[PDB]
């Protein structure tokens, strides 16, 4: 190894981002972690002539009762080059989309082994804040491949091809992911023996890692092939109210964004005349018809619809009420790539900003398993709110970006 | 006695640009012989050193009377070398808050303003911190220097000065955890739990210590005792305070006569339980203009008559107290003002401040107690490092209808209601669902762009109909008055049809105060109401009621 030629994007400067406030719970455990970190090499402490900082907290997945360390490499990820001298991006594997089983694997303490490029270290600096800055900030920066960091995954390409060719010829219908931190792995067989030929991926790279031992202990199993896709439905009733035409013809206006035969002539017809909103109307057979007509339009998919690895993928987000919220991911508008809806979220039945953060985690990951990519999120939540507390609640090693709404979107009752 | 070498932070100028070659100014012969004097002595002490002509850059240097004192002062004008300086970490950008420094029994304050002198610089960096001492007559080339430690005034000097002696005292502290110690600029606080004693020795021990590296502190008695009169506050052995502030009457006041007052209000809030300054920042808009003394608002002297009541009486605060929870209440001043106090007993405060509403168009008593929770909770993770209990107006009932139905997730951390009026309220509700029984009220408006001229009005399913001309009106306002008018003639309970997608955002924003009149009209018609049921249709699709309102309208 000792050889990473890495550098900065021309005309841009490395990362001068604010290290935001901690509780006292999580500066003690990062400075704990940072302690080891350094006695084992993995970061150096540094003086004042390094200006750069990227922001870090903890972080206290469900799974363990111990800490871990996030970096929030935003900034830094878009300021380094575009590593394309190693891959132009490995083709996103179409099948990890098509797949019953896929399951997510913390490869990132195997980033920690490759040492990084000596004139790079110091864009990778970070400072452990002090309560009420009663001391100046412990800073660090890296000295081997940062977790969460773009070129760790790039770099690290050439060593996790090699960990993964015995496994890779051993079973050619397993096909794997990587994304940052994260190794996607999907399988088409049981439960139970799917978590026992998952740890024979796993105690491959223990065997690699030794050349608390810290390795991979939990896996977060997802199923694709069984994920929630939501068509444009109307209600089947047999009486209709004033009330009840009035937001058919309104939810079959607002699709007729999205698909073009969508006529409301004649059921805007039935609405003749000044009536109370509470009372039946018939639905004359020119009426019924046309609402005929406009459902079976809706059974088709959108037209005119793919997806553009050049364009930004946009993932908005509806607070339904008691735990259900509803998202779609599109590039154009009205041209949804996927929209899906999430009824229970782990406990925060008292919480909607825990609820939110983990539907923001869960549709990432969606993201990632289709695209490879991240989404833009435009998320329902005034800033201030959010950027109190959603890292209490985060786990996800990565972060996307995010936009806040401050008006109340009228659509939400046609995603309902 | 050896002394210990303090290891030097490598320096480069920014990439691309130079050093400076600003000349020198002609200076009169006193200030010379000054500087010549003052330059010799910096010489023996190692500071300086005398360099050749190889050396092409130069900083302006000049010469200040001492006040009182007949000796001069030497100074360098490092503005250019600044520029050019390459980026540090500045490591004081935030001081510490009184109201977080933890309880202690002794304090102590060690001066070390003779360790900034005493820190090396580079060795690579030294030969642009080049200046000359114009000779007399300037018939001889002028007397060449270059600074060997951190000059007075350099850019980096702050940081590297804080950073060496951050490493300085690292084994100390971690060989006397009975022993907190904060640096900044020149002073040492070391303070402890323990018996004096026992403090003044291991006070004498961090003087040894110090003196490994050169570095000697005043052993008399320092003339600086509690309390501290440290960045505006007084720092007592057992509480804290402002510097008081006697802010003065005045019988016109100007532009900069107010910005003095509002910066000096904003500082006591911090202590000063109820401070409101608004009325007195609202006479702040526009340009800056100097030459302008405007006059005042009289619901401007009122309320500064109320700051009086609470700048009378000196108010001080305590120390932080780790084993005691931390309380944090509010209370709606009016006006968007929003007061708060942080404590953890009773009638003692750590610290006081305030909120003002963010400027927005339409808003409300709830939106508004939320952001400042998320103020009160970032800026007490900044001081105590852990998020307080909130003792809020508002009942846990409303909190809880108004967060299961806003449209927005929105979350507050853990709190309980305390009954203090003005109580924060919902004061309206829509309906879920259409009201049976309750008239259907269809509404209308439309304005021509050209004329401004307009109508709105409604038409409902027990034959009521209206329409109003309207004059200097828009679409916008327009349908807004329709449901106005269908409010205002309506019974207890009444669903309303509208097409405007501008009124219902308007509504389901749910404000309570609006900076439009007409907003503000209709939500005190919302208030008188039992049930309202606001429904949407879209426009020009022959929608009967809607359809047939719309002529009406645009006739
Ligand atoms: C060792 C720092 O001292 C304390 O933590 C402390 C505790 N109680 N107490 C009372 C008065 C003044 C200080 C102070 C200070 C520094 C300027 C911030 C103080």
């Amino acid at each position: 190894i000792e050889t990473v030629p890495v550098k900065l994007k021309p005309g841009m400067d490395g990362p001068k981002v604010k290290q935001w406030p901690l509780t006292e719970e999580k500066i003690k455990a990062l400075v704990e972690i940072c302690t080891e970190m350094e006695k084992e090499g993995k970061i150096s402490k540094i003086g004042p002539e390094n200006p750069y900082n990227t922001p870090v907290f903890a972080i206290k997945k469900k799974d363990s009762t111990k800490w871990r360390k996030l970096v929030d490499f935003r900034e830094l990820n878009k300021r380094t080059q575009d590593f394309w001298e190693v891959q132009l991006g490995i083709p996103h594997p179409a099948g990890l989309k098509k797949k019953k089983s896929v399951t997510v694997l913390d490869v990132g303490d195997a980033y920690f082994s490759v040492p990084l490029d000596e004139d790079f270290r110091k864009y990778t600096a970070f400072t452990i804040p002090s309560i009420n800055n009663e001391t100046p900030g412990i800073r660090y920066q890296y000295n081997v491949l940062p977790q969460g960091w773009k070129g760790s995954p790039a770099i690290f390409q050439s060593s996790m091809t090699k960990i993964l060719e015995p496994f890779k010829k051993q079973n050619p219908d397993i096909v794997i992911y990587q994304y940052m931190d994260d190794l996607y792995v999907g399988s088409d067989l049981e439960i139970g023996q799917h978590r026992t030929k998952i740890e024979e991926l796993r105690q491959h790279l223990l065997r690699w890692g030794l050349t608390e031992p810290p390795f991979l202990w939990m896996g977060y199993e997802l199923h694709p092939d069984k994920w929630t896709v939501q068509p444009i439905v109307l209600p089947e009733k047999d009486s209709w109210t004033v009330n009840d035409i009035q937001k058919l013809v309104g939810k079959l206006n607002w699709a007729s964004q999205i698909y073009p035969g969508i006529k409301v002539r004649q059921l805007s017809k039935l609405l003749r005349g000044t009536k109370a909103l509470t009372e039946v109307i018939p639905l004359t057979e020119e009426a019924e018809l046309e609402l005929a007509e406009n459902r079976e339009i809706l059974k088709e998919p959108v037209h005119g619809v793919y997806y553009d690895p050049s364009k930004d993928l946009i993932a908005e987000i509806q607070k339904q009420g008691q735990g259900q919220w509803t998202y779609q991911i599109y590039q154009e508008p009205f041209k949804n790539l996927k929209t899906g809806k999430y009824a229970r979220m782990r406990g925060a039945h008292t919480n909607d900003v825990k609820q939110l953060t983990e539907a923001v985690q869960k549709i990432t990951t969606e993201s990632i398993v289709i695209w490879g990519k991240t989404p833009k999120f435009k998320l329902p939540i005034q800033k201030e709110t959010w950027e109190t507390w959603w890292t209490e609640y985060w786990q996800a090693t990565w972060i996307p970006e995010w936009e806040f709404v401050n008006t109340p979107p009228l659509v939400k009752l046609w995603y309902q | 006695v050896p002394i210990s070498p303090i290891e030097t932070v490598p320096v480069k100028l920014k990439p691309g640009m130079d050093g400076p070659k600003v000349k020198q100014w002609p200076l009169t012969e006193e200030k010379i012989k000054a500087l010549v004097e003052i330059c010799t002595e910096m010489e023996k002490e190692g500071k300086i050193s005398k360099i050749g002509p190889e050396n092409p850059y130069n900083t302006p240097v000049f010469a200040i009377k001492k006040k009182d004192s007949t000796k001069w002062r030497k100074l360098v004008d490092f503005r250019e070398l600044n520029k050019r300086t390459q980026d540090f970490w500045e490591v004081q950008l935030g001081i510490p808050h009184p109201a977080g420094l933890k309880k202690k029994k002794s304090v102590t304050v060690l001066d070390v303003g003779d360790a900034y002198f005493s820190v090396p610089l580079d060795e690579d960096f030294r030969k642009y911190t080049a200046f000359t001492i114009p000779s007399i007559n300037n018939e001889t080339p002028g007397i060449r220097y270059q600074y060997n430690v951190l000059p007075q005034g350099w850019k980096g000097s702050p940081a590297i000065f804080q950073s060496s002696m951050t490493k300085i005292l690292e084994p100390f502290a971690a060989q006397n955890p009975d022993i907190v110690i904060y640096q900044y600029m020149d002073d040492l606080y070391v303070g402890s739990d323990l018996e004096i004693g026992q403090h003044r020795t291991k006070i004498e021990e961090l003087r040894q210590h110090l003196l490994r590296w050169g570095l000697t502190t005043p052993d008399k008695k320092h003339q600086k005792e509690p309390p501290f009169l440290w960045m505006g506050y007084e720092l007592h052995p057992d509480k804290w305070t402002v510097q008081p502030i006697v802010l003065p009457e005045k019988d016109s006041w100007t532009v900069n006569d107010i910005q003095k007052l509002v910066g000096k209000l904003n500082w006591a809030s911090q202590i000063y339980p109820g401070i409101k300054v608004r009325q007195l920042s609202k006479l702040l808009r526009g340009t800056k203009a100097l030459t302008e003394v405007i006059p005042l608002t009289e619901e401007a002297e009122l309320e500064l008559a109320e700051n009086r009541e609470i700048l009378k009486e000196p108010v001080h605060g305590v120390y932080y107290d780790p084993s005691k929870d931390l309380i944090a209440e509010i209370q709606k001043q009016g006006q968007g003002q929003w007061t708060y106090q942080i404590y953890q007993e009773p009638f003692k405060n750590l610290k006081t401040g305030k909120y003002a509403r963010m400027r927005g168009a339409h808003t409300n008593d709830v939106k508004q107690l939320t952001e400042a929770v998320q103020k009160i909770t970032t800026e007490s993770i900044v001081i105590w490092g852990k998020t307080p209990k909130f003792k809020l107006p508002i009942q846990k009932e409303t909190w809880e209808t108004w967060w299961t139905e806003y449209w927005q997730a929105t979350w507050i951390p853990e709190w309980e209601f305390v009954n203090t009026p003005p109580l924060v309220k919902l004061w309206y509700q829509l309906e879920k669902e259409p009201i049976v029984g309750a008239e259907t009220f269809y509404v209308d408006g439309a304005a021509n762009r050209e004329t401004k001229l307009g109508k709105a009005g409604y038409v409902t399913n027990k034959g009521r109909q209206k329409v109003v001309p309207l004059t200097n009106t828009t679409n916008q306002k327009t349908e807004l008055q329709a449901i106005y008018l269908a409010l205002q003639d309506s019974g207890l309970e009444v669903n309303i049809v509208t097409d405007s997608q501008y009124a219902l955002g308007i509504i389901q924003a749910q404000p309570d105060k609006s900076e439009s009149e007409l907003v503000n009209q209709i939500i005190e018609q919302l208030i008188k109401k039992e049930k309202v049921y606001l429904a949407w249709v879209p426009a020009h699709k022959g929608i009967g009621g809607n359809e047939q309102v719309d002529k009406l309208v645009s006739a």
